[PDB]
């Protein structure tokens, strides 16, 4: 039974761990597309000059 | 003389429960502490933490 007791907390700090990778992840994610938006007036100012 | 060697064997299991249950809960309480430390060791592996959190 205590063996079962420390894995559950372990999995469920674990669980908030993956949290933590999705938040960063998606932040990367967000700068990430103004970026790309970024490029692509870019390259359509190219294509006009 | 068989009476006298089973009350001393009554004496002796009194005070063999008294340390036995004593190093139990203490021992109960350092598993607690033990996973909670590891716990807080699993947060360490978290890998958005500034140096300062």
């Amino acid at each position: 039974a205590n063996r079962f007791t420390a894995n559950i907390k372990g999995l469920t700090q674990a669980s908030r761990n993956a949290n933590d990778g999705i938040s960063i992840a998606q932040t990367t994610e967000g700068a990430l597309n103004e970026i790309n938006n970024n490029l692509q007036r870019v390259r359509e100012l190219a294509v006009q000059s | 003389q068989a009476q006298a060697q089973n009350s001393q064997y009554a004496l002796a299991r009194t005070f063999a429960t008294q340390k036995v249950s004593l190093e139990e809960s203490v021992l109960s309480q350092v598993t607690t502490a033990i996973q909670t430390a590891q716990e807080k060791i699993v947060y360490a592996g978290n890998g958005t933490l500034s140096d300062d959190d």
